[PDB]
This record gives C-alpha cells, structure tokens and sequence, in this order.
C-alpha cells in the first residue's frame, strides 16, 4: 500500500516557471485519483481520452506530473491543438494527449503587491515546441539579420518575459497553478494501478 | 525577415513591457490620488518618470522601422502612434524652453490670485473664489470685477508666454510635417488607406463649419430668449439687439450657460425632478448607487463589474485624516484592473455621475483585448460621448420610476419638459458656439492668419459675430483672454467638446431606435434593451483598431458627424423658443458694447 506522492506536486511551496516546467515521474504506488476530481478545489479539471469519473480502476506503466504557473487567460492553452505563447513556446500537449489538466487560482500565493517577478515565460522562439519538449535556453533572440553578440539591442531581445503577478490583477491576469497528468501505456510492467 | 515582421516582433516586446511599466505608474498614481502623502507624490513621480523614459526610448526604436514598408494596417497604426511626435523633433534647448513655458503657464493659472481693492490680503483664486462669484452672484459690478481682474492680472502674465508657446509649437509641428500646430491637433481625426472610410485633417474644418451652420438657428433663438430674460433682470445694462455682456453668462468665460437657469427658467412654479430626498428616505449609500448603475448596464447585455472593481475602487470619501482627490475618474490600470475613484454623496447628481463613469469603465473593459496602443476611444470625442448617454437614460422620469426613486403618481406635463430641455440647452447648446469659436481662433493663430498685434481685436470680433457675446471692457493686445481658460493655457485641444456633443446624440438616437423607443428622443431609456447594448458593444470593443468613421457607422449607420440627432433632441424646445421670440428681436448687432 504505497501511496503515490501527489502532495509533493500539488502542495509544493513554489511552482516552476512554465518555460522551465517541472516533471515528476510517479511509479510503484497506489493513486487515489478520485480524491482529486471529487475535492472541489480546482477551477479546471479536464481529462482527455481517460475519464475522471472513477477510472482509478485502471493500471498504467508510468504517470508523469507536469506542474507550472501561468496566467488565468492562458490556461485554455494547456489542451490538445492549441496555439499561443504558452502552447507554442513553453509547454505543448500532443494532439492525441491521454491525461488530465488540473488548474486552480493561486493569487493568494504567487501574487505580491509591487509585483512578483519569480515566474517567467518564453516570448520568442525560432520555431514551435514539439509535444512535451522543454526549452530553458537564454540565447538572445535575433529578430533581424545582425548578430546580437549575446546582449540585448536593436532587433535583439531577451527571449524570456516575466508575469509580474500583482494581487490587484484581474482574474485573467492572476496566477494559476497547473498540474498535467500524463498516463503512459507501454508493453511493460504497468506499475501504477491505484484502486 | 522583412521589415514588417521585425515591426511585429518589436511591437510584441513593447506591449508586454509597456503593460508592466504602465501598471506600476497607474498603481502609484492611484495610491496618491486616494491617499495624499509626500511619500506617495515621490513614488508617483518615480514610477511616472520610468514610464515616460520607457516611452521616449521605445519611440526612438520605433522610428527605425519606416512606415513605408508596412502593409498590415493594424501594425502601422500601432507603429505610427508610438512614432508619436518622436522623442522631441526639436533640439534639446527648444524642447526645454517649451516645457518651462508650459509649466509656467500652468502655474500662473492654478496659482493666479486676485485681490479686492483696499485690502491686499483678502485675495481670491479662480477656484473656488472667482468661480463662486461668476456662478452665483447677481450683482453686475461684482461679476464685472471678477471677470476683468482675472484677465487683467493673470491673462496679461500669459500673453508673452503664449506668444512664444505658439512659435515653438508650430516649429515642432512643421518639423513633424504638419502645416502648423492646429493641423497637428486635427490629425486625431485623420484616416488613411481604408477605402470608403478615409478622412483628411482639413475635412474636419469643413464638417465642423457645415454642421455649425445648422446649429445657428437653434442657438439664435436660445440667444434671443436668454437676452430677453436677462434684459428684464438688468434693464439698464442690456440692449434688446446687442450681444450678451461676457460677464453675465454663469461662469468665468460663458463656456456654459448652465447657471443662467434661475433667471431664464420658463415655468418657475414647476420644480425640478430631484430624487435626492427619495434616495435619503430609502437609506441609499454609495454602494447602492453603483449597484444600480451596474444593473443598468447588465440590463442591456453588458457584463457586470469585476470582483476587483468592488474590492479596489474608492466609492466613498476616505475619512477625516487620509485625504484624496475627489474629482470623479474612471481608471483603466491594465492587467484587468478597473476602478472608479469618486467621493460619492447620496444625491441625484452623483447617481448620474456614477452612470457616466461606469460608462467609461464599460468602454475600457470592451477593448481590453485590443493591443495596448489601440486601447482608447475611436477618436478624442468617443469616450465622453459614451459616458454622457448613460446619464441621459438614467435621468429620465421613465427610468427613475422603474427603480423606485420617482413615485408612479408623478406625471410629467409639457411645461416640465420645456424646463428640462431649456436647462439642457443652456449647457449643451450654449457651449457649441463658444467651443467652435475658441478653436477657430486657435486654428487661425497657428495658421498665421491672425497677426500678433490683432490677437485680442480678432478674439472679440469673433466673440461678437459667432457667439453673440461682447466684452464689457475694451482689451488691447496686452491681454490674452483666451489663455484665461484652463484648456488654452494648459495646452489642450478644444474641438473635442464640439464633436463629442454631436456624437452623443447620434449614439442615443441610434440606441433608442434599436430599443424601439416611442415619442420624443429626450424621454428615451435604453434600459432592458439588449439590442441597444449589442449595437453599442460592437463599437466599444473596437477601441482604436478601426477608423472612427467605421466605428461610428457601427452604431448609427453613417460614416460622418451629423447634427440632425442633436436638433431632433431639442426640437420641442426649438418650437417653443420660436413662439416665445415672436415679440423679440432674433439675432444680434455686433457694434453695441456696454462701454459705449
Ligand atoms: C496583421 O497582423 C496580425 C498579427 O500580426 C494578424 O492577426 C493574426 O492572424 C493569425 C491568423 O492569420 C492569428 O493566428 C493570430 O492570432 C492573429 N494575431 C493577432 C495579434 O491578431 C492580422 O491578420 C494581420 N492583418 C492583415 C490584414 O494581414
Ligand atoms: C494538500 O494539502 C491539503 C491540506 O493538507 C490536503 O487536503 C490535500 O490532499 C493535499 N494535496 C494532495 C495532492 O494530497
Ligand atoms: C497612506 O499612505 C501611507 C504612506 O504614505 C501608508 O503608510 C498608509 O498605510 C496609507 N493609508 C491608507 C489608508 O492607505
Ligand atoms: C458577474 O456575473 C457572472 C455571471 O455571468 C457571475 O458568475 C459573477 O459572480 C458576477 N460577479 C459580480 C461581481 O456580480
Ligand atoms: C426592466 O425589466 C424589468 C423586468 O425584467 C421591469 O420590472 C422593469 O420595469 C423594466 N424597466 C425598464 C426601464 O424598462
Ligand atoms: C401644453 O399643452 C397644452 C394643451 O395642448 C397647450 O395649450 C400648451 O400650450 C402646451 N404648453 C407648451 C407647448 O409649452
Ligand atoms: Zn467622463
């Protein structure tokens, strides 16, 4: 009766920036998924392929928990086949995604009067992200044709931007903590069942 | 990557940076306006200085992308606006000289003091001292003293500064490839590159003068009726065929004739609709006033106020210690932060002001999804036009009876309609010749059509001819009477109050038609009409993204400013006025003056 360490993901003191999104591999444990979906503490709980309703009657080889912070209006981008700064440059879900996306408002934790500049996002990139790809590079983005020499300048921008979460922001600009659960199925042991 | 693609990426960086610096400056500004402390003045200045410095740097960077190589019009609009006037097209010395001139004129106006003869210590500022005289006094000599002393002691200081102000503004405008500073001001209405919706800077002069010609008959009869009533009060001071003396008009300049209502009310035995007593009888507070205003906008299909609006706004005067600036304002801080600052009292006037200011908020929320640089009214006259029409509907007896403030037994007769429309005309119609004439004088001065040695000669020739107002004391060229008004000495364009007045009745007529209103336009209430709300929202969400001619067409179905809805609104008064003036002379002679 090894319980899956979901508390370390959902109840972490600080979440990762979306450009440097965190991934926690969950293995060899018992997961009570129904506790999360029937807790009424999340504003977003949408599952794709799998069903949130009592489908903790299934076994999976590995479960991945991806967590990060974005603003409320960008939560809709954490879904298959979506476009935008987050989906294209920070965190991309595949078209055939099988899993759940969980989000809740964190204005009480990640906001600070004067601005909380701890959470960043990628504003520019040469191309879109592959599904489940992570880019933590800090290379100066070359918007023109003159080399940037590794510092900001004309047509040369630092690729990462900051949310600057203040408590008085509107809901669409308030911070939201997101947890993405991936359910993998290989021709393999299937070690995460979780009655 | 092409030049256009570079500009798109550059604007992408600017938007996120501008939104962050603009929110810090607005938050700092909000904290001072609600809590006046020395620490808050410095924080507001520090945040504001970073915001201005950021804009100056970004404007220079924007100028390295020439507009000639951009095809996407929405991109060109944002680029052009940030290209603004540049980061000073003049030299540093001339910009420094101009900024000191602007500050000195502002300081002279806001600190200008006038002292009564024989007591050099009993002195009055314009606000509240001189304004109280011009708005409440019925004594001819007291009003004349305030009117002349303000222009002879404060206006004369502004004369040399304004002359140098004209020279430097024209140099800045001509180096920006405008004809003059007036042509620069008219650029707010310019539209290029949109087939069927274009608008030239010179077309504004033609349209303002063309529509003003149709206003003249209404203003002439209002002028004649007002002159007859004033002649009864001041028989020895007013000619039956002459212009109205400038110091007997209700405020320092005659900008509004509002305070002439007591002496000109048609039926002085029928009281005004004043629901202030009913509000106090039902124990209304400020939150109830703004809750009712919110219900009004929801009834037409507009969204309710955000949770942050109720939590962060200041809807009451803070207290006895913590001080605040009580001028009612609607704040768009960005990042979804919308607030109203207002020291609300339980009165009918503040009940209507809440509807005006929340109208600003609804406009701000509607175009929040637009890019940062397009988050504004379609032109300079759209925002207040939207705000004004909210108080039009909210003040009608029909609306005041549906919310329980006006008793159902109360019925309106045509005498109260004439009283109300006359009061409306004193404010709305009375200012139109004043506004047009003032801006025409400034346009001609910037154009160079008025020499310096004829500024005041031309100023009062146009007052007599266009406004039917005559100076009570001759003024030579040491005077700068136009600069005695806030907008002239503080470098604000003035035609916006003319175009906005015509927009608001165009808006109201279109919305009331969509609301299927029956009867005179002035009795209409757009409440409960989602058809009217949808038609308005189709324009509100546009912001500055589309030409104002197209945004206007979204509401009213016409591409240009039109004066017919204004005349339609005041038709019951116009018919009544023409009957009243059958025994009076209509029009004015320009040669009569009170100083003979
Ligand atoms: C002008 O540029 C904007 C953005 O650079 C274009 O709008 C984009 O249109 C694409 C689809 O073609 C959307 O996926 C983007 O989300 C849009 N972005 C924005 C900011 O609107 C717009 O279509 C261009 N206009 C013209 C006439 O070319
Ligand atoms: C987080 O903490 C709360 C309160 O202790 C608890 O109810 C919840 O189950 C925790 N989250 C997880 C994923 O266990
Ligand atoms: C007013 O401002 C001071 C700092 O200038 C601050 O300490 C105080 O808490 C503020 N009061 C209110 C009511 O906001
Ligand atoms: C505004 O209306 C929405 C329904 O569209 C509701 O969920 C929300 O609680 C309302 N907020 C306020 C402050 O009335
Ligand atoms: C608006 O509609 C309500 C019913 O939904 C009605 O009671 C009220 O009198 C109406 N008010 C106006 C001004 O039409
Ligand atoms: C009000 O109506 C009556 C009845 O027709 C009319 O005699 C009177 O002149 C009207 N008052 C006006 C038009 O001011
Ligand atoms: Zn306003």
């Amino acid at each position: 009766t090894n319980l899956c360490p979901f508390g370390e993901v959902f109840n972490a003191t600080r979440f990762a920036s979306v450009y440097a999104w965190n991934r926690k591999r969950i293995s060899n444990c018992v997961a009570d998924y129904s506790v999360l979906y029937n807790s009424a503490s999340f504003s977003t709980f949408k599952c794709y392929g799998v069903s949130p309703t009592k489908l903790n009657d299934l076994c999976f080889t590995n479960v991945y928990a991806d967590s990060f912070v974005i603003r409320g209006d960008e939560v809709r981008q954490i879904a298959p086949g979506q476009t935008g700064n987050i989906a294209d440059y920070n965190y991309k879900l595949p078209d055939d995604f099988t899993g759940c996306v969980i989000a809740w408002n964190s204005n009480n934790l990640d906001s600070k009067v004067g601005g909380n500049y701890n959470y960043l996002y990628r504003l520019f990139r040469k191309s879109n992200l592959k599904p489940f790809e992570r880019d933590i590079s800090t290379e100066i983005y070359q918007a023109g044709s003159t080399p940037c020499n590794g510092v900001k300048g004309f047509n040369c921008y630092f690729p990462l931007q900051s949310y600057g979460f203040q408590p008085t922001y509107g809901v669409g600009y308030q911070p939201y903590r997101v947890v993405v659960l991936s359910f993998e199925l290989l021709h393999a042991p299937a070690t995460v069942c979780g009655p | 990557s092409t030049i256009e693609e570079q500009a798109k990426t550059f604007l992408d960086k600017f938007n996120h940076e501008a939104e962050d610096l603009f929110y810090q400056s607005s938050l700092a500004s909000w904290n001072y306006n609600t809590n006046i402390t020395e620490e808050n003045v410095q924080n507001m200045n520090n945040a504001g200085d970073k915001w201005s410095a950021f804009l100056k740097e970004q404007s220079t960077l924007a100028q390295m992308y020439p507009l000639q190589e951009i095809q996407n019009l929405t991109v060109k609009l944002q680029l052009q606006a940030l290209q603004q006037n540049g980061s000073s097209v003049l030299s540093e010395d001339k910009s420094k000289r101009l900024n000191t001139i602007l500050n000195t004129m502002s300081t002279i106006y806001s600190t200008g003091k006038v002292c009564n003869p024989d007591n050099p210590q009993e002195c009055l500022l314009l606000e509240p001292g001189l304004n109280e005289i011009m708005a409440n006094s019925l004594d001819y000599n007291e009003r004349l003293w305030a009117w002349e002393s303000w222009r002879s002691e404060v206006g004369k200081q502004l004369r040399p500064l304004y002359e140098e102000y004209v020279v430097l503004k024209n140099e800045m405008a001509r180096a920006n490839h405008y004809e003059d500073y007036g042509d620069y001001w008219r650029g707010d209405y310019e539209v290029n590159g949109v087939d069927g919706y274009d608008y030239s800077r010179g077309q504004l002069i033609e349209d303002v003068e063309h529509t003003f010609e149709e206003i003249k008959p209404l203003y002439e009869h209002l002028h004649a009726y007002v002159r007859a009533k004033l002649m009864n009060a001041y028989p020895s001071y007013i000619s039956p065929i002459g212009c109205l003396p400038a110091h007997l008009l209700g405020d320092m300049w005659g900008r509004f004739w509002t305070n002439l209502y007591s002496l000109t009310v048609p039926f002085g035995q029928k009281p005004n609709i004043d629901v202030t007593d009913a509000m106090v009888d039902q124990a209304w507070d400020a939150q109830r006033i703004f809750k009712e205003a919110e219900k009004f906008f929801v009834s037409v299909g507009l969204p309710n106020m955000t949770q942050g609006f109720w939590e962060n706004s200041m809807l009451t005067d803070p207290g006895n210690v913590q001080k605040a600036v009580c001028h009612p304002t609607a704040w768009d801080l960005g990042k979804g932060d919308f607030r109203i600052l207002m020291c609300t009292k339980v009165t009918m006037d503040d009940f209507l002001t809440a509807h005006h200011e929340m109208g600003h908020i609804q406009y701000d929320m509607a175009y929040a999804a637009q890019p940062f640089l397009l988050r504004n009214g379609a032109n300079e006259g759209f925002h207040e036009a939207v705000g004004e029409i909210m108080s039009l509907s909210a003040a009608t007896p029909k609306h005041l009876k549906s919310i329980g403030l006006l008793s159902p037994d109360f019925q309106e007769d045509n005498e109260t309609e004439i009283n109300f429309l006359l009061k409306q005309a004193l404010t709305i119609v009375g200012t139109l010749p004043f506004t047009y004439m003032l801006e025409k004088w400034r346009w001609m001065v910037f154009k160079g059509e008025i020499p310096k040695d004829q500024w005041m000669k031309k100023w009062w020739e146009m007052k007599r001819e266009i406004v039917g107002v005559v100076e009570p004391v001759p003024h030579d060229e040491t005077y700068c009477d136009p600069a005695s008004l806030f907008h002239v000495s503080n470098d604000y364009s003035f035609i916006r109050y003319y175009t906005r007045t015509l927009y608001q009745f165009q808006f109201q007529e279109a919305l009331c038609q969509a609301a299927k209103h029956e009867g005179p336009l002035h009795k209409c209430d757009i409440s409960n009409s989602t058809e009217a709300g949808q038609k308005l929202f189709n324009m509100l969400r546009l912001g500055k993204s589309e030409p104002w001619t197209l945004a206007l067409e979204n509401v009213v179905g016409a591409k240009n400013m039109n004066v017919r809805p204004l005349l339609n609104y005041f038709e019951p008064l116009f018919t009544w006025l023409k009957d009243q003036n059958k025994n009076s002379f209509v029009g004015w002679s320009t040669d009569w003056s009170p100083y003979a």
